[PDB]
Parts: C-alpha cells; structure tokens; sequence
C-alpha cells in the first residue's frame, strides 16, 4: 500500500462537522497537527455556528485514528494508514445510557498534505434535560482501550469500545461505540489481526478565543501484538 | 509581518533569516493563533543553531503552547539530543506538565529515546511522575515496548497494580505472553480482576486468540463465565473469532451454551451470524 509513508512526520489536520442532534443543527470545524510516529495529536475546534448544542466531549470520538502510534511490530495492522491516501470511510453508532444515540458517517482521506476528516452527525432520541442535551457531562476526558478487528468478511475492519464521559454530580455516562470503518479506494489495505489501541486526552480552553471551542491534546498507540 | 516571518524562518531552518529579522524588530518571543513560539519550531523541527541563537536572545526557555507543550516536551519526543541539553542547560523547566501531564521524560520514554531519558534524568527528571492517567514513565515505556528505557526507569527506581483503565499485569500479559501470564499467576495476581469495562484477562485472552493463555487461565480459577458489566463472555468471543479450540476448551470448563449478551445473543448465535460453521456445529450438541 505504501500508505503508511505519508505519516512519518507532521501531518496538517482538517476536521469538518454538521451535526444534528433532536434538531438542534450545529457545525464544527477543526485544525492542527497529527504525528503518526509518536501518536499524537494537536487540534483546536470551534463551533461554528455559535453555542454547541452537545457537551464538547460527546464529540472527541466523532472528531482520524490513522494517526494512532503502530509500533514497527504492528506495521502488518494499521488499516487506517493502509487505506490513504484515498481514505477510508469511518460509520458509529453511539448508544448512551438510557439516552439517545449519536450516528456518525465520516470520510477521512488526504485532500492535498492535509488529512481531512469531514463528518455528518445525527443525533435522536435524546432528552432535553438529559447529561447530553442538559450539559451535565464535565468538560474532561478519561483514557480508553480501542478494540480492533477485521471485518466479519474480510474488505475493512470493525471497532467496539466503551467511552466514560464524567458527569459533574459523581455517576458516569457510559457511550457504547460501534465503529465500522471501510476503504474508499480499491486498492490494497491490512487486515489486521485483533487489537487494540490504548487513547490519552487532554481537553482545554484557549483563553483568547471567546467562541465555543475546545483544545485537544491526544495521545494514542496500539498495542496487543508482539514477537 | 516580523511574527510571522520569524516563527516561518525558526520552522524552515534559515538561521539566515533569524539572525537578520532579530537585527530588526523582531520579538523573539512571538506566538502563533497556538502558542508555538520560534523556539517551539527550532526545538520540535532539529535546529540546534536556532535554538541557541533564540536562547541567546532571550527567548522564552519554558513558554507553552495551547496544549502545554514546551520546546523541551517538542524536542524530547522528536528526539532532538542537542536541542535537550541546552534547553535545558538555559533553564528549561525538566519536569512543565503538557495538558495530559506528561513530563519531558514521559515523551522520551513515549517516543523511544533512550539518550534523552538519560540527560532528562541527569538533569533532574521526576522517575515517579505520574500524568494525568497515572502513568510512569516507566509505564509508558511498558506500553510501548521500550524494553531498554524500562530497563534505565525501573533501575532508576504489585503484581495486582491497576491503572485507570483497570488493566494489571496479567491484563496485558494476556495478550500472547504466555510466559508472563504464568509467571504473574504464579506470583498471585488474581486472575478475575475486571478491568474498567468489565474484562478479565479470559475475556482478552479470547478475543486475542491465544489458546495456551486461556488453559492457563482457566487452570488458575478463571471464572469462564465472567461477565460483571462486559456484555460478553469469552465463550461469546471466542465463537465471534471462530476461534474452535477456544471454545472446545471453554465448554470443557463449564462454558454456558446460553449465556446472552447484552444484545440477546447466544454463542450459538453469534458464531452463526460469523460464520464460524464449525463452531456453530459443536455448539449445537450443547
């Protein structure tokens, strides 16, 4: 594929986002840097059209896992990096915990030396004085294990995870992820063998930009495969 | 224009330029829409000259970006040996916090650079600093596969630990080191601990595909059934894998043939919809 070649250094990032959550339309747009070779990442994003309809880290998730950290022993399993620069498609399905549920389908490909990640989000079923809707969700973020596998017939792979969003009064949101990423391209992309990828991030405010906003700082590496 | 061109000049290497835009007036200290600085760039992008003729400028040693980030946190994960001893040779801050916590050292031991782990120890660097998940530098090393750096942070000075996931030992030893496993079960690590979404080591272990760590764990007390808050348990994902030894094994040790997932599944079910034909097969005959 040779694909993985177009990650060795820093990468500019683009990230572009219309959603739509119980008809609360929003958009949301992000920049930065993503460096494969250490598996960070360092975005901003704003809200676009104004206030956020959603808590910031409903989105971390929806807001490019080819920049995950895939030591050279798991070069044979990185289909993120295998399927650019054409991309791959990323769809989810976020079910939160007697709430509603987010429904992603992204397009994460390279559009001259940036990688972009555009993305369309619905969001039903929510409740309006809910952890989502209501804005109970704290703005952090936890450490979660990304559990990888290859398709249930082999043409791309498929993602299962839980995230843990804090509320502020101790309890927590769990928010089941199944994620289902598939080539654009028709040419050759890794299969891997079951993995996963152990996530870090760090969410802030830059205290010059009066816009909603949020600041990320990510660090992720697979893991699971040796010898 | 100054800024810019600056922080342009610092990032393409042109010592050239610094030089003539500092004999104008030009602020060493400028900053971008992030916070990155010329240092920051000559720092991250390997530009020793750089570094030093912005230092002897008067450039801010320990100034952070929006992420937290400092030269030396840029120039420690780049790996960038000279750019680390004079930063911190100028007064850079050995152990400033990015915004997950990670210290220089947590970057060095994170990105494989032993002789920065070395100068950012003889310099003073934390051994026991913990971001903000609780991880080592050590540990970080560990994730990674930096046996060597490891080797220097353990040296530099609980089979049961757990960190924020609530992964121990054996969580990750499950992962095809069969070996390790029996050496941590040997030890007394408990071979039920659930993790913070509810696995044990047999639910990885199965999912992994490892047969020899399943027996052993199975022949160490390892509920076969476990499923707390997981949703699964390891007869599910060893039928979701066609992973027929697994589950011969699994059934063996009282494996339950109806046990449902969270989505009402049975194994049975699940190696149906996989088509895992021969597994299926087996467990029919309940």
């Amino acid at each position: 594929s040779k694909g993985e070649e177009l990650f060795t250094g820093v990468v500019p990032i683009l990230v572009e986002l219309d959603g739509d959550v119980n008809g609360h339309k929003f958009s949301v747009s992000g920049e930065g840097e993503g460096d494969a070779t250490y598996g960070k990442l360092t975005l901003k994003f704003i809200c676009t059209t104004g206030k956020l309809p959603v808590p910031w880290p409903t989105l971390v998730t929806t807001l490019v896992q080819c920049f995950s950290r895939y030591p050279d022993h798991m070069k044979q399993h990185d289909f993120f990096k295998s399927a650019m620069p054409e991309g791959y498609v990323q769809e989810r399905t976020i079910f939160f915990k007697d709430d509603g549920n987010y429904k992603t389908r992204a397009e994460v490909k390279f559009e001259g030396d940036t990688l972009v990640n555009r993305i369309e989000l619905k969001g039903i079923d929510f409740k309006e004085d809910g952890n989502i809707l209501g804005h109970k969700l704290e703005y952090n973020y936890n450490s979660h294990n990304v559990y990888i596998m290859a398709d249930k017939q082999k043409n791309g792979i498929k993602v299962n995870f839980k995230i843990r969003h804090n509320i502020e009064d101790g309890s927590v949101q769990l928010a089941d992820h199944y994620q289902q990423n598939t080539p654009i391209g028709d040419g050759p992309v890794l299969l891997p063998d079951n993995h996963y990828l152990s996530t870090q991030s760090a969410l802030s405010k830059d205290p010059n930009e009066k816009r909603d906003h949020m600041v990320l700082l990510e660090f992720v590496t697979a893991a699971g495969i040796t010898l | 224009d100054l800024g810019k061109k600056l922080l342009e000049a610092a990032r393409a290497g042109q010592d050239d330029e610094v030089r003539i835009l500092m004999a104008n007036g030009a602020d060493v200290n400028a900053a971008d829409d992030v916070g990155v600085t010329p240092l920051h760039l000559a720092a991250q992008r390997g530009h020793l000259e750089i570094v030093e003729v912005l230092l002897k400028y008067g450039a801010d040693v320990n100034a952070a970006d929006l992420w937290g980030q400092t030269p030396l946190h840029l120039a420690a994960t780049a790996g960038h040996l000279e750019i680390v001893e004079v930063l911190l040779k100028n007064g850079a801050d050995v152990n400033a916090r990015d915004n997950i916590g990670h210290t220089p050292l947590h970057l060095a031991a994170w990105a494989g650079h032993l002789e920065i782990v070395e100068v950012l120890l003889k310099y003073g660097a934390d051994v026991n600093a913990q971001d903000k998940f609780g991880k080592t530098p050590f540990d970080l090393a560990i994730d990674n596969g930096n046996e060597d750096i490891a080797e220097v942070l353990q040296k530099a000075a609980d089979v049961n630990a757990y960190d924020e996931v609530g992964w121990t030992p054996l969580h990750r030893a499950a992962w095809g080191h069969l070996e390790l496993v029996e050496k941590l079960l040997k030890n007394g690590a408990d071979v039920n601990a659930a993790d913070i979404d509810g696995y044990t080591p047999l639910h990885l272990a199965a999912f992994s595909g490892h047969l020899e760590i399943v027996e052993v764990l199975l022949k160490y007390g390892a509920d076969v059934n476990a499923d707390d808050q997981a949703g699964f348990t390891p007869l599910h994902l060893a039928a979701i894998f066609g992973h027929l030894e697994i589950v011969e094994v699994l059934l063996k040790n009282g494996a339950d043939v109806n046990a449902q997932d969270k989505f009402g599944k049975t194994p049975f079910d699940l190696a149906i919809d996989n088509g895992n034909e021969d597994i299926a097969e087996v467990l029919q005959k309940a």
